[PDB]
């Protein structure tokens, strides 16, 4: 742990881009993880802070970091609807078929909160649509149960 | 009327007597307290929901209760907050002037009716309505010095064996235990539970069944078979009493005839109800009682009583246990009283000395010494009558009234002594004339000082309550001082003063006195020659008056304002906050460091530190803590370097070095519950249902912009807590239903094991106490452990919790404010140095006006008050100045002459401002009252001179300048005497250091500096003022 | 909810009335129980009665009757109020766009204005000319039978699945030595 | 003055050995000897 | 529909209600509007 | 209901009594708990 | 009863003082009140 | 104040007769009421 890596975790979450910029000027740790495994990319990916996402990735941030239970910044982004972050992350090599410890996939999470664009993007970059979670549900299954017919159609 | 009592001295003695009797009785009966109640009535609802997060608490409890707080009367605002240790608090703040008991029962009844809408666990726990009081008389700490009993033990002891003792102690109105009594703790083991195929559900249902009260009835109860001979009660099952019994509770009978026993799947022990606070006092376990003084009670007595009771408890203390008094307001209140009694005595010794130096006969020197106690005694009477207590405010208002009291004596006695020396009249004819010469002015002076101090009581809210104290003290003192000077001292003068020859100005005496008298008569000619010259040249002095008026204007605005000075209170505190997710162990290591520092580096000053891991202002959690620090006496901590303000500066610096931990110290406010007179309290409101995340953004947006005006806003911050990582677990209904597993089984297994579950009551040692079932910490610490808890399916199979759940982190709020019903965030800040509060608020409002739609704002706290009643001062003081005019108009029968007198007001103010700015002091209430009295007293002298002058023209036909010079001569000696006495009298307060000295400094400085200039400037400017106005009109 | 005038009188009104005894300055007491499921008992006092204490007292005797009232009646919240019979004023709320139905306007008034006014000192009673919203389940028996479920099954599952669930903490007090993490456990929450 | 009391003690283990619910036991003993209020009825217009 | 609490001042309370409604108006959805169909208080002001 | 005087005293009378502290004008307080489960506590206040 | 006895002396003492003072004030005399205040035992003995 | 010369009157079932009998009693009263319109006007129930 470091004085700065904690400052970066904080600024990453809060979306203080110039703080992040200055922090990146000083070699603060892009791999600093908080108490639960979240790196500042996680923080950015979750809290919806596109600029910082890029800056971090540009500065050697790991796009396929995973937390105490398997969530990848793609997981967060797909799940909370941050289309642009999804796209950036996948551009920068984010595993679209990452499974957390429940076998949950950014497709699942996106299917579930019903982010049709994010679904298609993930499908575009090759989201395995026949992936199943712990209980065997496929993003389609999430779609039929939530009653989302457009999604159901997209997953054919 | 003073003729009446010149001829009837006994009558007047009787009136004196009666007044002194009423006074002495009030003195035996008046409540003693540090301060009166000044905060408005507030009633705080409180509830708890074991194992519950801040959202669950809000959605099931806080909203329900707030939705029901309807139809209570004189509510100003309601506000709540709901947090992640399962607590809620809802504070209803009532209008100033509400009956707190009407207010509390109205809150309590609507809550009652809301009680069936609450969670069943919360109903089982109870919800407490209480009157909000940060006012503690003292706090008794209870500690074990020989490592034989834990914090819980101490607490239980204190509960079972000490609390109620104190509660019944006289003058104690309320008592709070700093800990819990015991609870029966079942600490479950899930490996065993799954071995015998049991769950927390079986454990709970067995404790509800084998720890029960069963009603059973009677033998031979009405209606009986006639001819029954015995009527007896049937006692069946009662509550269990020991841990041995609980451990012998039968869970399962096997296929084997063996017995699964609740001791075979769980550890059984007495313990705390919670374990969320770790409390230590110098590293050793501790508990305590917080004792509030009861209404009407006397603080010095109650304290003694509390201590008395304690001592007779010590014989039965178990070994190792010791009492400690780490907070006690009564020594302040003792010092206060001793210091005021001190000042009031030195006061009469001084008027003795000054009276003799000038008048040089003992008979005169009696007349003030009788008259001053008469009025002071009879002031306590009026105090009592109006329902006032003996407190710090009323006591210093006593001190601010000495000058006005002293002066009334000096004025009457001296003018009889002067009429004698000048006219050779016997003491009865001389007083009768002398009274005829001040009798109107003295009554006038009463009306005018009324119009000074009376307006001050009519301020609103917290501040009006502090001004009300001084107002009533001071007007009372002066009103009896006028009564006593029209009733008692005329009589006394006519019947104690020895005569004086015509022309005998004591110049023929010898030694120190005869010299003084010639010296003074030379200086009275010296003086009247000087003023006669001044009067040839009024213009440069009008220019100098504008210079004075202008300097006062400048010094006014650049003298910073507070409302009460801090004190070295003997105590101060130290916050310890740690990151999101920081554990209780980690916070204890910081507090351990903080504790060690004080007992090492401040050994010389510090007596004790009390380290509460788990608590704080902003919130609660394993990651916060307060140390409370208690010092040795101000007479064992010499010099300003061992003051709190010193010790805190040092410590705060030391602790900025601490890693992963924000740590700092600070003094306690003068009056607990009030906050910075430079501060604001800002509520930011979700007004159209945006949600938490949205209001959080709108906040940071408001906090950013705020930081973009450092010239105007400083220390602008959130009051609450920040969102934190939490463990979201989802239950697969489908897998549950398919596996034959109830979700009520699932959610009570989880809730009991990981959150604690309150079951029922047992009776330990004749005391009823709670029974909790919870997992051993070893199995409820980490997400990994969720797979070790099994729930039984319908078909009897044991399904691991993992087989039907899933999990992820999200962020969530560990605290959640609300305000007048809506979600809120409380923003704190003050006006940057040199800027006023009303400005920093104007900007804070505009910065908000450019916030996202759906976000509103309100003003709460101190700010709510000053927003509604911070405008009044120039209203009120206007009416004041109008009446003072209207009065003097009637005194002198002239619309123009008033101005001559009124013009004196800047002359006293200036030196008060000078002496203040010099000593670094502040525009606060002690200073402001002292202004008021400095004005009143120099007003007094003005009114007498003009009267003497206007009289000499009106009656004896003297020319203007002739009258003015004679007036200013006769009134020179009295004015000298009063000021010299008084100035000297307020001396110890200015020099004062150590115990409780900021209060004395505040009163002393401004009164003495305002007096040096009020005395010096007036004797010259007043004749000036009078001649310019008589000429102009 | 759903009680005729007699079910309301014989399960509520009377049970209450028989407790409304020993109450200073009471003159009469009338009451109506009607088939909408509503009771109002009206205790009237001599002129000069302090309405606060007059309320404190009635409430005292009422809370003896509370546990004897039906569970359905308690959860509907029983009220006690000191007001004039007549209306001081009626505040109307319309929509000039017509972006919002009568039913929506009412739900806004009820959720965003009422409470603050009900909490205004002076305000003895507030009648919402409309109705706050509720999640309305509207059952169909033709399908209920078709799967062999009943309204009982429904209420059970809503209670089960629209649950706000206390579930503890990780690293909760009393913790284990060497504990790393302190985080709330969030399980089922109310549906929205 | 101090009265006698008849303490009856139920054997939980034997109750479970013979398959009887402590709640019916408790309810029998309580209802029979002490009485049990059950609900109200109407007597000529009065809840009783 | 607002009923005035026992004893309370009609004119004073009308006021307080108006002030409270004011703080809500800036958050009304599109085209939502207050109107004033029944008020017994103005007659008191006017006739006095 | 149905509890001895000692049970009723431990769990009900003592609980209420220990909160009847600091109340204005309280002269004395008497109270009893019996075998039928009834409790009464009587706080007597200074005349006036 | 214990209270009415405890307070009775104080009551008698202040009632004498009052009468005396009223006499001194009315008759402008300390002598007239002290002559009078000595008839008091003459009446008290007859009541006793 | 009331509605001018309005009188306000109550019929009570003092004996458990029932709602139904009391209704007939009220009907019987009201009929006779209409037979003295030199004295009584707009006499009417207040219920359903």
């Amino acid at each position: 742990g470091s004085d700065l890596g904690k400052k970066l975790l904080e600024a990453a979450r809060a979306g203080r881009d110039d703080e992040v910029r200055i922090l990146m000027a000083n070699g603060a740790d892009v791999n600093a993880a908080d108490v639960v495994g979240w790196t500042p990319l996680h923080l950015a990916a979750y809290w919806g802070h596109l600029e910082i996402v890029e800056v971090l990735l540009k500065n050697g941030a790991d796009v396929n970091a995973y937390d105490t239970l398997g969530s990848t910044p793609l997981h967060l982004a797909a799940h909370f609807g941050h289309l642009e972050i999804v796209e950036v992350l996948l551009k920068n090599g984010a595993d679209v078929n990452a499974k957390d410890d429940n076998g949950i996939t950014p497709l699942h999470l996106a299917a579930n909160r019903g982010h049709l664009e994010i679904v298609e993007v993930l499908l575009k970059y090759g989201a395995d649509v026949n992936a199943q979670d712990k209980f065997g549900k496929t993003a389609f299954d999430i779609s039929i149960n939530n009653g989302n017919e457009d999604l159901a159609e997209i997953l054919q | 009327m003073p003729n009446f009592f010149i001829d009837r001295p006994i009558f007047a003695w009787v009136i004196a007597i009666i007044i002194m009797l009423a006074g002495g009785l009030a003195i035996l009966k008046l409540p003693v307290a540090q301060y009166p109640t000044i905060a408005p009535p507030a009633v705080t609802i409180s509830a708890s929901y074991p194992g519950a997060d801040a959202k669950t608490v809000q959605d099931t409890v806080t909203q329900v209760i707030e939705q029901n707080m309807n139809g209570i009367d004189n509510l100003m605002y309601m506000s709540s907050n709901s947090d992640s240790t399962g607590t809620v608090q809802i504070t209803l703040t009532f209008e100033s002037g509400t009956d707190a008991d009407i207010a509390q029962v109205q809150v309590q009844n609507k809550l009652q009716l809301a009680m069936p809408l609450l969670p069943q666990e919360v109903q089982q726990q109870g919800v407490s309505v209480e009157k909000s009081s940060s006012s503690f008389l003292m706090v008794v700490g209870v500690i074990n010095t020989d490592g034989t009993m834990t914090q819980e033990d101490i607490s239980d002891y204190v509960a079972a064996n000490m609390k109620d003792a104190i509660s019944r102690t006289s003058g104690v109105g309320d008592v709070q235990l700093f800990g819990s009594q015991y609870a029966m703790r079942i600490w479950m083991n899930p490996n065993e539970l799954n071995k015998f195929q049991l769950t927390p559900v079986d454990v709970i249902t067995a404790i509800k069944a084998q720890n029960a009260q069963v009603a059973a009835g009677q033998l031979g109860g009405t209606p009986p078979v006639k001819g029954q001979q015995l009527n007896a009660s049937i006692i069946a099952q009662t509550r269990l009493t020991s841990t041995e019994e609980f451990g012998k509770i039968l869970l399962k009978v096997n296929q084997d005839g063996s017995r699964v026993l609740l001791r075979d799947v769980a550890k059984i022990e007495l313990g705390g109800e919670n374990y969320d606070i770790i409390a230590e006092f110098n590293g050793q376990p501790a508990s305590g009682l917080g004792i509030k003084l009861a209404t009407g009670a006397n603080a010095l007595d109650t304290a003694a009583a509390i201590r008395a009771e304690l001592a007779k408890m010590e014989p039965f203390f178990p070994s190792g246990l010791k009492i400690v008094y780490p907070y006690d307001t009564t020594p302040f209140v003792k010092i206060s009283i001793h210091e005021v009694v001190k000042t009031l005595v030195e006061a009469i010794i001084l008027v003795f000395l000054v009276m003799y130096l000038f008048l040089q006969n003992f008979r005169a020197t009696l007349i003030p010494t009788i008259a001053v106690p008469v009025v002071l005694l009879g002031t306590f009477a009026v105090l009592a009558a109006f329902g006032f207590s003996i407190n710090t405010l009323t006591m210093f208002g006593m001190v601010l009234a000495i000058g006005l009291l002293v002066d009334d004596a000096i004025v009457v006695v001296e003018n009889v002594e002067r009429v004698m020396a000048e006219e050779g009249l016997p003491p009865k004819e001389a007083t009768r004339k002398s009274m005829g010469q001040i009798q109107g002015a003295l009554v006038g002076i009463a009306m005018v000082l009324s119009a000074v101090f009376v307006p001050m009581a009519f301020f609103g809210g917290s501040t009006g309550a502090i001004y009300r104290q001084f107002s009533i003290t001071i007007v009372s003192a002066m009103a009896l001082s006028v009564l006593v000077a029209l009733i008692l001292t005329p009589a006394l003068c006519a019947t104690m003063l020895k005569p004086i020859a015509k022309g005998d100005h004591g110049e023929g005496k010898k030694g120190f006195f005869g010299w003084f008298n010639r010296m003074f008569e030379k200086s009275t000619h010296h003086y009247t020659d000087s003023v006669g010259g001044i009067l040839r040249s009024t213009g440069r002095y009008l220019v100098l008056y504008l210079i004075i008026v202008v300097g006062m204007a400048y010094l006014f605005v650049r003298l910073p304002s507070s409302f009460l000075p801090d004190e070295d209170q003997g105590v101060f505190m130290t916050m310890v906050q740690l990151p999101a997710g920081a554990t209780q162990e980690r916070t204890q290591k910081v507090l351990n460091e903080v504790t060690h520092y004080y007992l090492t580096k401040e050994k010389n000053n510090v007596e004790s530190v009390f380290a509460n891991n788990g608590f704080g202002f902003a919130g609660r959690g394993q990651n916060t803590g307060i140390a409370f620090v208690s010092l040795k006496d101000w007479a064992d901590r010499p010099g300003e370097e061992n003051k709190v303000e010193a010790i805190t500066m040092r410590a705060t610096r030391a602790f900025s070095q601490i890693k992963d931990a924000m740590v700092f110290a600070f003094n306690l406010p003068a009056i607990v519950e009030l906050g910075t007179a430079t501060g604001f309290d800002f509520e930011l409101i979700d007004q159209a249902g945006l949600g938490h995340e949205k209001l959080t953004q709108a906040r940071n947006q408001l906090l950013a912009e705020a930081a973009k005006h450092p010239d105007m806003l400083t220390s602008v911050r959130p009051n609450g807590l920040e969102d934190t990582p939490q463990f979201k677990i989802d239950i697969d209904q489908e897998k549950a239903q398919a596996l034959g597993v109830s979700i009520n089984d699932i959610n009570t297994t989880l809730g009991a094991a990981w959150g604690g579950s309150y079951v029922n009551d047992f009776i330990d040692r004749g005391r009823v106490k709670k029974v909790y079932v919870m997992s051993e910490a070893k199995y409820r610490m980490l997400p990994d452990d969720i797979g070790d808890w099994y729930v039984r399916a319908a078909d009897g199979q044991m399904v691991p919790f993992s087989a039907f759940s899933s999990s992820r982190w999200e962020y969530g709020s560990p605290r959640l404010e609300r305000y007048n019903g809506l979600p809120s965030m409380e923003i704190l800040g003050q006006a940057a140095p040199g800027k006023s509060t009303g400005e920093a608020m104007e900007l804070m409002e505009q910065l908000a006006s450019k916030l996202p739609t759906g976000v509103g704002y309100d003003w709460t706290g101190m700010s709510y008050q000053e927003r509604l009643s911070g405008n009044q001062a120039p209203s009120l003081y206007a009416i004041s100045l109008i009446v003072v005019f209207l009065c003097l108009a009637a005194l002198y029968e002239s619309w123009s002459i008033p101005f001559s007198v009124m013009l004196v007001v800047p002359l006293g103010v200036i030196g008060a401002l000078l002496a203040a700015t010099f000593r670094g002091l502040t525009n606060d209430v002690y200073f402001q009252v002292g202004l008021l009295t400095t004005i009143g007293l120099s007003a007094k002298n003005a009114i007498l001179i003009v009267e003497f002058a206007k009289d000499l023209m009106d009656k004896e036909g003297k020319g203007l300048i002739e009258a003015t010079l004679d007036a200013v001569r006769m009134r020179l000696r009295p004015i000298l005497m009063t000021s010299l006495a008084f100035i000297l009298g307020v001396m110890p307060l200015v020099i004062s250091t150590g115990a409780g000295s900021g209060a004395q400094n505040a009163v002393g400085t401004g009164v003495m500096g305002g007096m040096v200039t009020a005395t010096v400037l007036a004797i010259f400017f007043v004749p000036v003022f009078f001649v310019v106005v008589r000429r102009r009109f």
